[PDB]
């Protein structure tokens, strides 16, 4: 099985002689062949804060990863990298990889104090900011990697195994590891024999595990983004037994939606960043599934739990969602959120200083939505599946509301078995 | 015809007005003897006090 | 009502500036009265033009049939002939209207 | 040893304020590369919000009326090549005053002899030494650093001879002819590519100056070409043509031709600049009032669909002599026709190429209006050039086209008395130069105006561009229409047929320092350039016999 | 003193009083804003949403700082749908974002290269609808009865193009119904 270079967010060349290297929340680089070499250059979304600049490319680098602080070049062929610093107090420094007969540079990356070299054969080189080389370590061949400025998340694949993931931080001292190779059961793309003469057929054959892109959360939750459209985010990553993987967002009921129930392929959803209510996307319309020249608007759309039925919603009939079917979906996106927003606020504390007022307006909408699937059950005379959801109440204030609909349904043996949870929390708290 | 002019709250914004002209006087100043950076916090307060006292330019004129 | 040199209200109509002469004590009699109602507000409040709304804060503006050094007060723009500025807004109002300063 | 990132952030710093801390810059209009380097300074300083102040200065004696005069905190003096000959610093007395300067100017000087003061030494100057020339006269590195310090009557005697053989080495230099080797485009361009702001309208601006300087060299812009080649490439603003887009500027190119504003229309007054080029040949009427008509009449130039002939179907016709040419070339082989070129469009509105737009520039700015005369003749040009400045927007269209129809009358004007002294037969080829004194004709008026002279001795050094195996000399005229003969007599540069080898600048303003120091009997320098000088009418005899004894080359 | 423009507003302060509500947009930057309608934030989290007035956003893309969002109703694929709901129905006009005209041309400076391919198609778009409007303006005042209108959906431009002649025609008339008795 070959492999093929993989850099976040690449396009492929298409039917033209150009393509993007690379695309991330900072900025976009692009490149552009006219018959003999490349011309390399590198637009910001932040015109204030950074100068646009470009340059001229003699040894076709096309590997590239952006970070806050440089921009890192690696050649698949020769082995030769460059990082170039934005800021003008650091100066540029040029290396060459040894390769063998047959190894290629896969991925590369770049942090502001550690340097990540991968290969095909899964050598992994670690180098620092001022170039001191590090120990040789050998592992499984690693296809893609993602970074937000201190840790390495590795990607493992060969053809008489599967797709796995690994977490890992470089320290001053040693490597540790939070996750050493664990199974990810992230679905491969399925070709079939009518995708030989299909236009995005060139888009398979740059990617053939089809990540579309893969980046970090805000907060520091890992994410991955695969060929079958789901969001997937990894939640109690502290705890290495416990880690599980939540999808929390689906492209292909949304655009059923927003359509009108239509069939069309014309819209499609290429993820950006996220900062843990809204991933930034770019609505591309046409037949290719990958951005080209001059850029459209960004748009926001927030996060929906994937929990629908296609036959109801056509009988209740911009597609439209009741308030009780609602009630549901809000239950299940408030729980997973909260969760994390506690885990996260006593481990590694407030890094922008207003989490304390997102947590509080969380927790009232959580409470306040459970309360509509509790009104519900109580209309259709069903006592006890009322009696499983005042469990799951946090707040102190979300009991008392609790017994009012309970009166107002005139159902005298409900309100007292709210009350016996109450004292049973004041006896627990005192303890 | 003529309608009741509403003196009881203009005087009151007219002291803010004189406030935040007064407020923007120092802070200024401040920045002068301190420039041995940012230009945006003065230059929002510099327009947004004079379209306010546009308003009121016009408006006792046609009275 | 008095923006650059007021009372010289002369070089201006000749065979009927004798006429309204008669009226200009009446004339100075609205400018006497234009004075105190600009003093009379507590506050001090533009009375003299500047009745186009603002929009931007930086615009392009070029001069000429000028000369001189004018604008003693708000900064001295050094106003030599023939030469454009790009400056802020609220100064080249009391200049427009002057008459001096020509094309926005 | 200006490192071209920094005095941009340091020049920023120093003028921020929100009052008067107000920063100048001065240029020259005598120069069209001149004005588009600053123009492109200017809106960057616009979209960096900062407050400005741009003043025209169109002489080299008025400088000093125009600064020296009106200052109160002004820190921050910017200037656009005025001081690479002459010293300032020697011109305008500044006494230090408050090492860490209190006001500090740069320069942007474009031109081949430098001041070694102006870089080394520098306190006020911070003059533009960045990579443009790594051999800044690399000699200099004990000359003039043992002439800032200066038994030992025989050691002594010694080191004045030292400093005698420094002195020569400053005696050969400062006293080179000039040119710019550097057009002010390169410069500022690679700044901002340094900072990195991507607008077409950037790469649409920078290659207008270097376009300019098409007609007064050749080797300059020839290092050009690639950086002309890979900037529209790396800048590629798409792969389809994605047609019907009003907006978005495409760029493209295009071959093109010396007849010239074709695109624009005329190939009727083509018929004048045709013969222009077979003035390069061999003639300048005869054979070719034969000789065009085998190339040209053989079609009639309509009135209708002639909008649509020589617009689209010439395209059938360029591509004839396309194949006229090629069939022209192995056995012709006159190649002043096939260009490169470039071209630009604006979605609609005709295509409009750079070669023919600098041809607008110049003739707008020509037209489009004791010592009691003068004054009103120096408010004109500053006027005038202020009229042109503004042509860089959409929002000039119909004054576009104004100089255009200008334009092809003026050449008319200037060929109608270009063929006058050719049959005078008025040119005296008497030992060294050729001498012309153009004593009265119709038409004086048009020659006020230094830059109309440049382009008549542009069509006066063709006429002269035959074979000449001896004797390669430009010429001097020479023209009066006002009082006191004030006569802008001017020298011009010998031309090569496309074949620089031999370094041939000027010998002129080596002359022109001698002249002027002689008696000081109502001669002036006052006009800028320094290819360009006055004299008296009983002045221009003893002028050349003083210059026909004093062979400088 | 004005005594030019007088019962009726100038077009360049009926934007003004547009300028003055709040849009969304995309921030981008980092005591900020004391402006007495302030809400001035902390250092600024990009990809959110927040509700910032018009005319210090316009002056933040200036400076280039910070880029927009369109509001939800500015695709091509929405305005559809108001054409055919008028189409239908010649007795008025349906739906209507009651400020519209003045905020497409403020929008189209500086604020219509950020969006995904809105150029010949949006002023496409746009145009069109603007004389359909007075089409159906043309057919009411027709129908003018004493002292009672029905205008339901008008933008505020019409409102000050109808306004400086539909007074006073029908109050000449006013004066010979009610002098009549």
């Amino acid at each position: 099985f070959r492999y093929m270079p993989f850099s976040p967010a690449g396009t492929p060349f298409g039917f033209t002689d150009r393509r993007y290297l690379t695309m991330n929340e900072v900025g976009y680089v692009s490149t552009v062949k006219n018959s003999e070499q490349y011309s390399i250059t590198v637009s910001f979304f932040d015109v204030g804060r950074f100068r646009e600049y470009h340059f001229e490319d003699l040894f076709g680098y096309d590997l590239c990863f952006l970070n806050e602080k440089g921009t890192l070049f690696g050649q698949s062929k020769t082995g030769q990298i460059q990082y170039r610093p934005h800021d003008s107090i650091h100066s540029n420094w040029t290396k060459i990889i040894p390769l063998q007969a047959g190894e290629r540079i896969t991925s590369v990356a770049a942090t502001p104090v550690r340097v990540i070299v991968g290969t095909s054969l899964g050598y992994f080189r670690s180098f620092n900011q001022f170039g001191v080389p590090f120990a040789v370590e050998k592992t499984s061949p690693i296809v893609a990697l993602t970074a937000q400025n201190y840790r390495v998340f590795s990607v493992h694949y060969s053809q008489f195994h599967g797709l796995s993931y690994s977490l890992s931080e470089l320290g001053t001292s040693s490597k540790r590891y939070y996750k050493r190779e664990c199974p990810l059961p992230m679905s491969l793309p399925n070709i079939n024999s009518d995708m030989k003469k299909d236009a995005n057929l060139d888009y398979y054959n740059f990617n053939p595990m089809g990540i579309k892109s893969l980046f970090f959360s805000s907060y520091g939750d890992p994410c991955i983004f695969g060929s079958d459209n789901t969001l997937l985010l990894l939640s109690k990553w502290r705890s290495p037994e416990e880690s599980k993987w939540l999808p929390i967002l689906d492209s292909n009921m949304e655009i059923w939606k927003m359509s009108g129930g239509k069939e069309t392929t014309d819209i499609h959803v290429w993820p950006l960043a996220l900062a843990y209510d809204t991933l930034n996307c770019i609505l591309v319309k046409g037949k290719h599934i990958w951005p080209e020249f001059p850029l459209p608007l960004p748009s926001e759309m927030e996060i929906r739990m994937p929990v629908f039925v296609k036959s109801k919603l056509l009988e209740e009939n911009e597609i439209q969602i009741p308030v009780s079917m609602a009630a549901e979906e809000e239950y299940l996106r408030s729980k997973v959120l909260s969760e994390l927003l506690t885990d996260t606020l006593e481990n590694d504390g407030e890094m922008y200083g207003n989490e304390n007022e997102v947590l509080a307006a969380l927790n009232g909408a959580y409470d306040k939505a459970l309360l509509r699937l509790f009104a519900s059950a109580c209309s259709d005379q069903n006592v006890e599946k009322a009696l499983s959801l005042a469990h799951e109440l946090k707040q102190d204030r979300a009991l008392t509301a609790a017994v009012k609909i309970s009166e107002r349904a005139e159902l005298p043996s409900l309100v007292k078995k709210i009350n016996n949870i109450r004292e049973a929390r004041y006896e627990q708290q005192l303890k | 015809e003529l309608l009741p002019y509403p003196h009881q709250l203009m005087k009151r914004l007219l002291n803010r007005i004189s406030m935040q002209s007064q407020l923007i006087e120092n802070i200024s100043m401040g920045f002068l003897d301190m420039q041995n950076e940012s230009k945006l916090p003065l230059l929002c307060m510099e327009t947004e006090l004079e379209r306010l006292k546009f308003v009121i330019r016009s408006y006792i004129r046609c009275r | 009502n008095g923006l650059d040199l007021m009372s010289s209200i002369t070089f201006s109509q000749q065979d009927t500036n004798n006429l309204s002469h008669q009226e200009q004590e009446y004339l100075k009699e609205y400018c006497d009265l234009i004075t105190d109602l600009k003093s009379g507000d507590l506050v001090d409040i533009d009375l003299s033009g500047s009745l186009v709304p603002p929009s931007d804060v930086f615009i392009d503006v070029r001069v000429l049939k000028d000369a001189g050094e004018i604008q003693t007060e708000y900064g001295v723009f050094n106003l030599i002939k023939d030469s454009q500025f790009f400056v802020r807004q609220s100064d080249v109002e009391r200049l427009i209207q002057q008459g001096y300063l020509q094309k926005i | 040893i200006s490192q071209f990132s920094e005095a941009y952030n340091k020049i920023l710093r120093n003028s921020s304020s929100h009052s008067s801390c107000q920063l100048v810059i001065f240029v020259s209009c005598l120069n069209i590369d001149a004005l588009c380097a600053t123009k492109m300074l200017s809106l960057l300083f616009k979209k960096q919000l900062v407050q400005s102040q741009i003043v025209p200065i169109f002489g080299y004696s008025e400088l000093r009326r125009h600064y020296s005069q009106l200052d109160d905190n002004i820190n921050s003096l910017l200037l656009v090549g005025f001081g690479g000959v002459i010293d300032l610093e020697a011109f305008l007395e500044i006494d230090p005053q408050e090492q860490s300067f209190r006001r500090d100017i740069y320069v942007l000087d474009a031109h081949r002899p430098w001041n070694l003061d102006n870089i080394f030494g520098s306190q006020i100057i911070q003059c533009f030494d960045d990579g443009t020339v790594d051999d800044t006269l690399g000699e200099q590195k004990e000359a003039y650093y043992k002439l800032l310090e200066l038994n030992d009557l025989s050691k002594r005697k010694q080191r004045k001879k030292q400093i005698h053989e420094y002195e020569g080495v400053l005696e050969e230099y400062y006293s080179q002819g000039t040119t710019v080797v550097n057009s002010i485009s390169a410069q500022i361009y690679s700044l901002l590519s340094a900072i990195g702001e991507t607008n077409l309208s950037n790469l649409w601006l920078n290659i207008l100056g270097t376009t300019s300087l098409d007609i007064a060299y050749a080797q300059v812009y020839n290092r050009l070409y690639p950086l002309l080649q890979d900037e529209v490439k790396r800048l590629t603003p798409s792969s389809r043509n994605s047609v019907k887009t009003p907006d978005t500027l495409t760029l493209n190119i295009q071959p093109d031709y010396y007849l010239f504003l074709l695109r624009h229309s005329s190939l009727y007054d083509s018929f004048y600049y045709s013969n222009y080029v077979n003035a390069k040949l061999s003639l300048w009427n005869e054979n070719g009032k034969k000789r065009l008509h085998k190339m040209f009449a053989r079609m009639g130039i309509p009135l209708s669909t002639a909008q649509e002939t020589w617009l689209y179907m010439d395209h059938s016709i360029k591509r004839e002599l396309g194949i006229i040419f090629d069939k022209n070339l192995d056995r012709y082989g006159l190649q002043d026709i096939i260009r490169d070129g470039f071209v630009r469009t604006l979605g609609y509105r005709g295509s409009i190429s750079a070669s023919e737009f600098v041809e607008a520039l110049t003739a707008l700015l020509e037209v489009g209006n004791s010592a009691q005369k003068l004054t009103n003749l120096r408010k004109r040009w500053v006027s005038n050039f202020w009229l042109s400045w503004d042509a860089l927007d959409d929002r000039k269209v119909e004054l576009l086209n104004r100089g255009i129809q200008l334009a092809q009358d003026l050449q008319r004007a200037i060929f109608n008395t270009g063929v006058a002294i050719l049959e005078k037969k008025l040119i005296k080829h008497l030992r060294i130069y050729r001498l012309c004194v153009l004593q009265d004709g119709p038409d004086l008026d048009l020659y006020r105006n230094p830059l109309t002279l440049l382009r008549l001795g542009n069509w006066l050094i063709e006429c002269c561009a035959e074979s000449e195996d001896k004797q390669l000399l430009p010429m001097v005229l020479a023209s009066i229409d006002e009082n006191t003969d004030t006569y802008l007599v001017a020298g011009l540069t010998p031309r090569y047929p496309r074949g620089t080898k031999k370094p041939i600048l000027n010998n002129f303003s080596m002359a022109f320092q001698q002249i002027t120091a002689e008696t000081d009997a109502k001669v002036r320098i006052d006009n800028f350039e320094s290819s360009i000088i006055e004299i008296r009418r009983e002045d221009l005899s003893p002028f050349l016999e003083k210059l026909t004894l004093s062979g400088l080359l | 003193l004005p005594a030019h423009l007088q019962q009726t507003f100038s077009p360049e302060e009926i934007q003004f009083i547009v300028e003055n509500e709040p849009i969304k947009i995309f921030p981008r930057i980092t005591w900020q804003l004391i402006t007495t309608d302030d809400k001035a934030l902390n250092n600024m989290v990009a990809m959110r949403s927040t509700e910032v007035v018009l005319w210090i956003a316009l002056l933040l893309k200036q400076q280039s700082k910070c880029s927009i969002v369109a509001p939800q109703w500015l695709t091509t694929k929405e305005l559809d749908r108001k054409i055919q709901y008028e189409k239908t129905h010649p007795d008025r006009f349906s739906e209507l974002p009651w400020n519209w005209l003045v905020l497409a041309r403020i929008l189209f400076n500086k604020a219509k290269d950020d969006f995904h391919d809105p150029i010949h198609e949006l002023r496409g778009k746009i145009q069109d609808l603007r004389e359909i409007r007075q089409i159906k303006v043309l057919k009411g005042l027709k129908y003018l009865n004493e002292s009672h209108l029905q205008l339901d959906n008008l933008s505020l431009l019409e409102i000050n193009e109808l306004r400086p002649f539909i007074t006073e025609i029908m109050d000449k008339l006013r004066e010979i119904h009610t002098a009549s008795l």
